């Protein structure tokens, strides 16, 4: 698992590097929406939730917004592009403190290609 | 019907983008 | 959490330092709209709220206003933009006293890139 | 109808995509 | 909050100097219309009420007229265009004196830029 | 307030000079019209009322016609043009005496450019 | 519905130009 | 229904621009 | 309704040119 860090400003703002034998723990609290953005021209095949009704999803290029519209809300998110696919730990959180604004990923397989 | 749970049942009612 | 400076004539009017590691305490009273006026010649791709029911959301062009329409509307505003993604954290204020009747933002990144 | 037993329903019927 | 100054001759005809980062009282008493007059040559965009159901609003060209519609229509008036954008602090009077019947701005800054 | 004075053959027929920093007082009594005739060659923007409801407005070019429809009709007419703007006070009297059944105006602007 | 209510609810009502 | 209370909820439903 | 009422309410309703 996962557990993205924090922003030394913000702790709403987390990151995390993408690891292709792992999954990401994201922690969604009531009545926010979290911003997952992928890389920069990659291009998004299909995803799938544990529960289609659990959470809403919205996309538009590579921004993509996640908001939990039920209760008790634990699945898991398999947004699968050209070059990879994310898998991510959607566990709803009960008292509303702690949340996660937006998360942005570190590729360390770009960065070696080009090394 | 406490505000606050009228509230949270709208928080789940409504969606990303309004129309 | 960035908080927004008030003005030296009205504390109505309110800046900011753009902060992409950060998020902007947006101080939403009952009955007031907030404009929230993005860069000059910066394209809005999408923006989502955690209420959809509880704001209210006007954009003509990249002047952006937002309105409570509910009780205890506490939610976030992402906007994405080409260049960058804003980030608010919507607070609504029970008193109706210290509204923000317009958000403006002081961008240091452009100022670099010129520099 | 125990909050538990209603997600469980809720897993149950949803799709794998919405819409 | 700039205060109008009324004329000498009477006193529902009323001037402010524009400033960028302040408002405007705007004191509406019921059954009047107040005709707000924008610059010459200058581009109305949008505007936005704290309601829409409290006031009413109509504009042809640079002339905009506003009216109370509604009880204790207490919002803002944040009416933009091509060159700047005016917040008024629109506040009901209660006992129907004291009314406004035309808001004339001054600016410094076209003069300046003149100068 | 411009307090129109009357002729000396007829008390109904008042004369004003037009002063754009002042309202003309007009007393509307029931169940006349009163004509108000602009300068030649003026071209009607537009108006407002503060009640729609209280008078009746019928205009032919430069000849207007206001009549009151209603009890306690005190309101305000702002009729804009292309050259000025006139602000009215139409203030409905109780006991149906006192008309006026024309009003007026003398420009000394126009004669001024001319001078 | 005193005359000077009736009055009142009508400059709400109206608008700034009729028709 | 105090007129108060109206006037809050007047606030709650009335969009940016009207029409 | 005395014929002066009625005079009134006339006065009221009609406007300025018929038809």
């Amino acid at each position: 698992l996962d557990v993205p860090s924090s922003s030394r400003y913000d702790h709403r703002i987390r990151y995390v590097t993408y690891n292709p034998a792992d999954v990401v723990q994201v922690d969604t609290v009531l009545g926010v929406a979290t911003h997952i953005m992928l890389e920069e021209g990659e291009q998004y095949l299909t995803h799938a939730f544990g529960d289609s009704e659990a959470y809403a999803f919205a996309r538009k290029g590579r921004h993509i917004f996640i908001k939990p519209q039920a209760e008790l809300a634990n699945t898991n998110l398999i947004v699968v592009t050209d070059r990879r696919s994310y898998k991510f730990r959607l566990q709803m959180r009960n008292d509303r403190n702690g949340a996660m604004y937006e998360l942005a990923f570190r590729y360390p397989d770009t960065q070696a290609r080009q090394t | 019907k406490t505000p606050y749970e009228l509230a949270r049942e709208r928080m789940l009612r409504s969606g990303l983008t309004a129309g």
